Order: C-alpha cells, then sequence, then structure tokens
RNA sequence: ACCUCGAUGUCGGCUCGUCGCAUCCUGGGGCUGGAGCAGGUCCCAAGGGUUGGGCUGUUCGCCCAUUAAAGCGGCACGCG
RNA sequence: GCCCCUAAGCGUGUGCUAAGUGGAAAAGGAUGUGCAGUCGCGAAGACAACCAGGAGGUUGGCUUAGAAGCAGCCACCCUU
C-alpha cells in the first residue's frame, strides 16, 4: 500500500509512477484510461491516489480527496511553496476558500467539524510557512 | 574479523561476550564481527 | 537461578531413578543418563517432579542451577517426545537420498558425499529435497544438524546449499 | 633493549628498597 | 508499570472521553493473549478499545459530567469507543453478552443521563 | 596554530611539571570543560587538533572556550650535530598542564553531543582527563 | 528557609596531622569563629556534610549540635580539592539568629531563546543580602522570544521580598548570541 | 665512549651453515565494494623451497628468460 | 627469609586472585569479580520473553531525475 501526489490532467508519468506501483504487478494501461476518464471531470485540481495491492494483481484505485499541502498551493496563487516556516509568505487565502478546501476534504481528513477540517489545513500551512487571513 | 586491540559494536542490536581469553561482538552483518588481538 | 528455582514436570509414564549426583530417566523412545554438578543438590519431590537445589548463592551455583535444570528437563523429555529436526536443500541439480540407514548427498560435487547414521539417531525424507533427522539426545540431533548444513560452503548469493526448516539465510545480489 | 629494561626492573623488587647502582 | 505510564495513561483516557461521542465499560479479565486478536486487531481501525487499572479510571473519570458514575467502577474496566457511529458498537457489545455470557454488562451514558442494564436495552435494539 | 605573538625571551628551561594546579580548575565560561589529570606538556599543534575535532562534531552551533595558550617554547636541536654548542632555536611551544586545571570548556546545549564531543577531543590529547559540569 | 541539623565534636588536635587522620576515617574539620567570638574547631561527617550539601548546598544554612549546645551557622565556602571532589575543610560563621548577611547565591537559566540563538553565563553567583532563614538557595532567570544581543544583567533579576543585590546592576550575567556558524566556529 | 690502539684485520664475492616470522609460495580459516576465474584485507602456520644471466667492486638497483618463490633480518652490517 | 634445595612456620583470624596475575610495560577497549556512595522503576505486578498496533494532513517544505521517516540543512507541528 501506497498514496503518491500524481497530476490529474497528466497520463502515464514514469518517474513518480513508474516503477512505484508498475513492479508490484499491476497493469498500466487501463490505469490510464481510469484515471482520464474521472480527472478530465475536474481537469484543474491534483488526486492523490492510494495505491491498494491486491492478491489477484487486481487494482481499484481509491478516488480520495485533493491533498491539502497541494491545495494550498492553489490558495496562496503560487505552485511553488515557501523556504522557511513562519518566516516568509507568498500570498493570503481566504477563510471561505478554506471552508470549501475543508469541505471537500471532509473525506480524508480525520477531522469532525468544519473547524477542525480547516485547522488541520492551517496547521499544514503554518508548518509550510503559510498563513491563513 | 576483524582483529585490533580495541573493539566496540557497529551494529545495533550487539551483544559483548567473553570468550575462552578474548573478548567478542555478535550481530547478524558479518561486517561487524571483532576479536580483541 | 530464575530457572533452576522452578521445577521439572516428569510425565506419568517415566522412571526416574536417582543415585547421588547421578540420574537416569527411562521413558517410551528410550533411557538416558546424567551427572549434576557436585556443588547442587537434585531431589524427587513427594509429587515425582525433580528439583536442583543450590547451597550457596556464588557465581558457580547459580550458574551452575539453571544449566542443570534444563539438562535435566530436555533429559526427560526426550525419552517420552525425542527431538527432531526438519532440513531442506535448495540449489538445482541438488540431491539427498536415503541409502539404508545412511544419507547420501549430491550437491554439484564431482562425486556423492556419505553421512553415516550414528547410533541414537536416524534419518527419514519426504522429498528428494526435504529430509528430516530424529533422536533422543539433543546434543547428538543438533550435531549432526549443524554438520548437515556445514556439509557446503554458504552461498548466500544463490542460497544454495543446507538449510533448517525455518531457516532464514542473508542474500546478496550480483549486478553481473 | 630487553637487557636494560630487565636491569631497571630488577631494582623494584622490594628486598633492595628500590635503589640499585647503574641504574 | 512506572509513574510516567500512570500519568501518560490518564491523559490518553481522557483525550479518549474527550474525542469520542460515547464510552462503554467492561470486564475483560478472564482472557488470554490469543484472544486480543479478534480482540483490537478488527476494532481498531473503525472503533478504538483500551484497557487501564482501577487507579486510573478515577482520575479520568472526574472532567466530564459523568460523576454519576462513581459507584459504577466496580471491578476492571475496559473502555470500548467508537470514532463513527456508536450504534454498531451498541449493538457488537450487545450481541458479544449472549455469544461470550462472559462480558457482564453495566451501563453507559447518553446527554448527561446514565442508563442501567436494561435502559441501555431500549436503545441497543433501535 | 595558536603562537604568541612576541616573547621576552626567545629560549626557557623546559618549565617544570610538578604539583597541583593551583588555578584555573572549576568551570567558568562553559557548562562542560575538559580535566586533565596528568602532568605534561601539550603542543599548540595538539590544541588545534582538539579544537578542529570539537568543531567538526559540533557544527552550525555551540561555542567551545580555550583556557590554555601555548607559550613556552622548546628547541629542537640539529639534525646529527654532535652534543655542546648554543642552545638550539626554539622549535614548538607548549603550555605546562597541572592536574585539576581545565583545558577546554563547551556550550552545546544536548548534553550527550557535548559529552561526545569532548570525548572526541581528549581523544585527541597525550595525557588522562575527564569530563566535569558547572 | 528551614534548618538542617547535624552534630559535631570539637576536635582535640588540630594541624595537618589530625586533619589527614580525621579525613581518613570519613570525617571533616571546620571552624566556627562567627562574629567577633572565640572560634571552636568542630568535626563533622563527611558522608553526612556531603548530603546536606547535595540536598540544599552552597551556602545553605544548619544548626550544629556541640556536646547539646544547639547553634545556627551559615557557610562561606567549601575549597573540596583541585583534582578530587569531597569536603576536606569547611567553614562556617554564626548567624546571631536572624541576622542580615551578605552571601553569594548561584543562579540558573531555565527557559529557551530563539531557535537560531546560543546562551551564554557570564557569572554563575551574585551577591545578595538576606535573612538567616530567608537566604534563597539558587536563583532564576528566565529567556524567551529574546533577540540576539539582549544582555541579562544581575539587576534584571527578580529577587523574593525580603532579598537584595549587593553587586552593582551593570553585571552581564547572561549573553544570548545568533547561532555561531560554521565560520565563525573555524574561525577562532 | 663503558673492556679493547705492549693489534678485536675493515666492504663485497666463493665454500659452510644456524635461528625468528613483521610469511613470497605451498596449508587452513573470517570479511569482501567475493556472480565464477582472477583479486583486496586480516588471523594461525617456519616442515620445505625461495633460479640462470648482462651493467657496474659493488651492497643496493635496472633489464632479459622463467618460476607456486625468485622474502625480510640476527649470528663481530655471520663466516680471511 | 621460614615447601626442596637453604638454617627457619606445607604458622593462626578476616577478605581478594582463575589470569600462574604472582614471576616486565603504555594509549585505548571491555555485561570478570568484592565493597561502599548515588539515581529511574517496582506486588498500584518491576525488566526480558510472548502477542496486537505502530496512521491522516504528508511525499513537511529547501535540496534535488531524487529525500516519501531514515546522503544533506530548517524548524521539528494539528487530528485519530
Ligand atoms: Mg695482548
Ligand atoms: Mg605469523
Ligand atoms: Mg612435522
Ligand atoms: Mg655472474
Amino acid at each position: 500500500l501506497i498514496k503518491l501526489q500524481i497530476q490529474a490532467g497528466q497520463a502515464n508519468p514514469a518517474p513518480p509512477v513508474g516503477p512505484a506501483l508498475g513492479q508490484h504487478g499491476v497493469n498500466i494501461m487501463e490505469f490510464c484510461k481510469a484515471y482520464n476518464a474521472a480527472t478530465e471531470s475536474q481537469r484543474g485540481n491534483v488526486i492523490p491516489v492510494e495505491i491498494t495491492v491486491y492478491e489477484d494483481r487486481s487494482f481499484t484505485f481509491a478516488l480520495k480527496t485533493p491533498p491539502a499541502a497541494k491545495l494550498l498551493l492553489k490558495a496562496a496563487g503560487v505552485q511553488k511553496g515557501s523556504g522557511e516556516p513562519h518566516k516568509t509568505k507568498v500570498a493570503k487565502v481566504t477563510w471561505d476558500q478554506v471552508r470549501e478546501i475543508a469541505e471537500t476534504k471532509k473525506a480524508d481528513l480525520n477531522a469532525n467539524d468544519i473547524d477542525a477540517a480547516a485547522k488541520i489545513i492551517a496547521g499544514t500551512a503554518r508548518s509550510m510557512g503559510i498563513t491563513v487571513e | 574479523m576483524k582483529v585490533n586491540p580495541s573493539v566496540k559494536p557497529i551494529c545495533d542490536k550487539c551483544r559483548v561476550i567473553r570468550r575462552h581469553g578474548r573478548v567478542m561482538v555478535i550481530c547478524s552483518d558479518p561486517r561487524h564481527k571483532q576479536r580483541q588481538g | 537461578s530464575r530457572i533452576g528455582k522452578q521445577p521439572v514436570p516428569v510425565p506419568s509414564g517415566v522412571d526416574v531413578t536417582i543415585n547421588g549426583q547421578n540420574l537416569s530417566v527411562k521413558g517410551p523412545k528410550g533411557t538416558l543418563t546424567l551427572d549434576v554438578a557436585e556443588p547442587i543438590s537434585v531431589s524427587r519431590a513427594e509429587d515425582g517432579a525433580i528439583v536442583v537445589t543450590r547451597p550457596d548463592d556464588e557465581r558457580r551455583s547459580r550458574s551452575l542451577h539453571g544449566l542443570s535444570r534444563t539438562l535435566i528437563a530436555n533429559l526427560v523429555t526426550g525419552v517420552t517426545e525425542g527431538y527432531t529436526q526438519k532440513m531442506e536443500i535448495f540449489g538445482v541439480g541438488y540431491r539427498v537420498q536415503l541409502k539404508g540407514q545412511n544419507l547420501e548427498f549430491a550437491l554439484g560435487y564431482s562425486h556423492p558425499v556419505l553421512i553415516e547414521a550414528p547410533e541414537g539417531i536416524t534419518f527419514a525424507v519426504e522429498s528428494p529435497t526435504k529430509f528430516s533427522v530424529s533422536g533422543i539426545d539433543k546434543q547428538k540431533v543438533g550435531q549432526i544438524s549443524a554438520v548437515i548444513r556445514r556439509l557446503r560452503r554458504p552461498d548466500p548469493y544463490k542460497g544454495k546449499g543446507v538449510r533448517y526448516e525455518g531457516e532464514q539465510i542473508r542474500r546478496k545480489v550480483g549486478k553481473t | 633493549a630487553k637487557r636494560g629494561r630487565k636491569k631497571r626492573d630488577r631494582k623494584h623488587s622490594k628486598a633492595n628498597h628500590g635503589k640499585r647502582p647503574n641504574a | 508499570m512506572a509513574k510516567a505510564d500512570k500519568a501518560t495513561a490518564v491523559a490518553d483516557i481522557a483525550e479518549q472521553f474527550k474525542a469520542s461521542t460515547a464510552t462503554v465499560v467492561t470486564e475483560y479479565r478472564g482472557l488470554t493473549v490469543a484472544n486480543l486478536a479478534e480482540l483490537r486487531r478488527a476494532l481498531g481501525d473503525s472503533a478504538t478499545y483500551t484497557v487501564a487499572k482501577n487507579t486510573l479510571v478515577k482520575r479520568a473519570a472526574s472532567e466530564a459530567g459523568i460523576e454519576g458514575l462513581d459507584e459504577l467502577f466496580a471491578g476492571p474496566t475496559a473502555i470500548a469507543f467508537v470514532k463513527g457511529e456508536a450504534v454498531d458498537a451498541a449493538k457488537a457489545i450487545k450481541k458479544f453478552a449472549k455469544d461470550n455470557k462472559a462480558l457482564v454488562i453495566k451501563g453507559g451514558y447518553m446527554d448527561g443521563k446514565a442508563l442501567s442494564v436494561a435502559d441501555v436495552e431500549k436503545i441497543a435494539d433501535l | 596554530m595558536l603562537i604568541p605573538r612576541k616573547v621576552k625571551h626567545r629560549k626557557q628551561h623546559h618549565p617544570e611539571q610538578r604539583g597541583i594546579a593551583s588555578g584555573g580548575t572549576s568551570v567558568s565560561f562553559g557548562d562542560y570543560g575538559i580535566q586533565a589529570l596528568e602532568h605534561a606538556y601539550i603542543t599548540n599543534r595538539q590544541i588545534e587538533s582538539a579544537r578542529i575535532a570539537i568543531n567538526r562534531h559540533i557544527k552550525r552551533g555551540g561555542k567551545v572556550w580555550i583556557n590554555i595558550f601555548p607559550d613556552r617554547p622548546l628547541t629542537k636541536k640539529p639534525a646529527e650535530t654532535r652534543m655542546g654548542s648554543g642552545k638550539g632555536s626554539p622549535e614548538w611551544w607548549v603550555a605546562n598542564v597541572k592536574p585539576g586545571r581545565v583545558l577546554f570548556e563547551l556550550s552545546y546545549p544536548d548534553e550527550k553531543t557535548a559529552r561526545d564531543a569532548l570525548t572526541r577531543a581528549i581523544h585527541k590529547l597525550p595525557i588522562k582527563a575527564r569530563i566535569v559540569t558547572r | 528557609n528551614i534548618p538542617n541539623k547535624l552534630t559535631a565534636n570539637v576536635r582535640t588536635r588540630t594541624g595537618k596531622g589530625a586533619s589527614r587522620q580525621a579525613r581518613r576515617d570519613g570525617k571533616v574539620p571546620a571552624v566556627l569563629y562567627g562574629h567577633g567570638t572565640d572560634p571552636q574547631h568542630l568535626e563533622l561527617n563527611a558522608r553526612d556534610f556531603a548530603a546536606v550539601l547535595r540536598s540544599h548546598g552552597t551556602n545553605a544554612i544548619l544548626t550544629l549540635d556541640i556536646e547539646g549546645t544547639e547553634q545556627l551557622a551559615l557557610t562561606k565556602a567549601l575549597d573540596v580539592h583541585p583534582i578530587r571532589r569531597n569536603i576536606q575543610h569547611a567553614d562556617l560563621l554564626v548567624v546571631q539568629r536572624g541576622e542580615k548577611v551578605t552571601v553569594e547565591v548561584t543562579v540558573l537559566v531555565e527557559g529557551d531563546a530563539t531557535p537560531g540563538t546560543l546562551v551564554t553565563q557570564d557569572a554563575n553567583t551574585i551577591e545578595i543580602e538576606a535573612e538567616a532563614l530567608s537566604i534563597p538557595e539558587q536563583l532564576t532567570v528566565s529567556v524567551e522570544g529574546v533577540e540576539a544581543g539582549t544582555q541579562i544583567t544581575a539587576g534584571q533579576i527578580s529577587l523574593p521580598e525580603g532579598v537584595n543585590l549587593i553587586s552593582d546592576p551593570e553585571l552581564l550575567v547572561v549573553n544570548v548570541v545568533e547561532a555561531p556558524s560554521a565560520e565563525a566556529l573555524e574561525e577562532e
């Protein structure tokens, strides 16, 4: 079992998932189509797949929620994060957008209410070098 | 089988025993086998 | 100490005869004997079990107590159940067979090697690459198993050689 | 070397009070 | 156990009680080691099960409004608490009593109202 | 390597090493110090080696104090000349150290790490010593 | 501020000889000169003295039971040994049952400054004046959030009631400075 | 410079050997960045062997053919 | 000095010595042993043994074809 943060609009990226899961014996031809048919709906958000190994070499990709670390990039507008925590800033994010990303991530985080769901992303942003305003 | 007057554990799960007349260290990694002498 | 202070549960079908320091045990699998250390005293409790006692707490007695206790425990256990060590072979072209009472191994050598089963021990085979030694003396069984294991040089690159039942040897890798 | 070492060490004996001629 | 363990277990149980929807206490004295698998292994994923000594539950139960359970701490206490829905855990603990006949039931706590063995059964079936 | 900027006398008479250290016994600046136990000269080369070892074992932080400075010269006669001539020129500088005197002190916070650094340092010295705490 | 009891017997012979003879058997000599009084040479148990010291030592107060005669004294210095660590000889002064006395007290830092900063204790002792029992056994100085070059002096230390600082308020007790880099370490 | 200048004849080469292994090989074993051959390192082991020539007195050293090897030292830098 | 040589005690009470240390020697290494002085825990069941667990954010960014927990620095966090 392993979970990687692979882009949505991209297809068949070798460095990230070339030998990661392919070496375990799971095919990639049908996986590419199953990923594209599901990512063409959003076309604007990264989707991390939770690779779940099976005994019969089958594969049922889990359509999890987007990653908070990467959604922070879209919230701040820049793709490259900061270089030092609590020392540099990239941009400001709105509380409404924070609540929206928390609602979308409800199905992945261990939080219970919107408050904690957004506070987890706030702590992630604190560790990465970004604060919410 | 390193043979030096000084011996210390290089592995992480090592025991240092006292043999017939010499000390030794025991760990799975054969590279860490050392004897005093 | 922690082990020698405990008793030895003797099964029903066992005859234990204590003669001073010496001791003998008779069971279904056979009969064995042993000699306990002088600073330790062996005694048969009222419940038939055996108990080793030390008069002092010196290093010698503390080290011999558990030793003798486990020795007599294995002695009484062998006559009732006996010991059996199973071994398996790995590597193409390797074969083992039972000829009469001895064993014949062909492990790539120009000629086959023979191992004569000594007294008090027996061999058996369940597959051309799977055999098992059996006996009463745990020491003899272990010695025979170690000899059969060291028969061949330990080859980690391919694991070709002899191995115990649940053996797990290290394995290197040859890039070319 | 060994000769002088022994000559100097035999002075340490407790029968001569730790003193001998020629070191 | 060590005093550090005694001090960390009380905080652990406090966190359990503050982060869980409810908690049920049972008597686990009488089981060997081999049981702990069909125990926690299949429960810790969605639910959670913890065990400790009596001296720690008295210190841990003095946080929330569960003072009424002071007299309900007779004997060893093993606590079980779900991370999501509690109806499944209630049904499981109810059927375990009839399956094993060794897990004595005493009651629980809901909205500050302590429930007895008969009151908890009125909601365990619903 | 440490060396006096200037000295009043070029040659000395091998300062004696005996007695017990009167001053510089207890650690003052740092928190963990190294206290020697055998009287013997310590060379600027050894001092620099110990300092380099400490600086390498402690990176990106910590401070080190050296309460000993090599100022006592010691000469080295010609390569293969005979006995009897003007006293040779000073060839290495040392510092007369007596037992009980502290030589190096550390300010690295983590105990284990400071102790390991002091151990690696003492391992580079020619005399026996131990670690002391403030 | 509670006195620690201890027994002591008047020594019958002085000098380095008697001192070594007492030290061989685990005893420690001491003097009780006091304030303009007739000095008294006493002998205490080395183990008990070391225990009291490691418990609340460093100028601790003490109660001497000299042949049943109670006395309240205070320590002035130890001078254990250059190499070893043992109480070779002590000195005591009667406290006159509440008279104000000035003595040295040990300071200690308890805190955590910014990550890229290191603290250094330039002075470990402070001259504090207080009563016999109110003598604080230790002083504490905290550090949190301070930047580099924030020199904490003795005058900035908070002292309990009835305590006074005799040393000037300019003594730099603690100095925090930016974390020395590898270059600063190798250029020393 | 402690016997030796009212004498202890100094370097190489020939004959002759004796002893240590800090072992060149033969023998055994451990680790190897040991797939195998062929190598690197360490431990024990002196029973045995350790070539013939050109240069230069030479010791030493270089070169030519080989050789499992063309080993290091003590014995008045062995042996008039 | 008192077992033989070698005249005198294989003298007595309490401890240590497993290495012939006695009857050569250093840095350093080291679950050898005896005593005393301290500290963590410990019937509220100490440590080993045994068994189940050992995630989410997240692959923390920086660095990198590349750090995902484990070549490298920074801080070294919230939920369960
Ligand atoms: Mg003559
Ligand atoms: Mg050899
Ligand atoms: Mg022979
Ligand atoms: Mg010729």
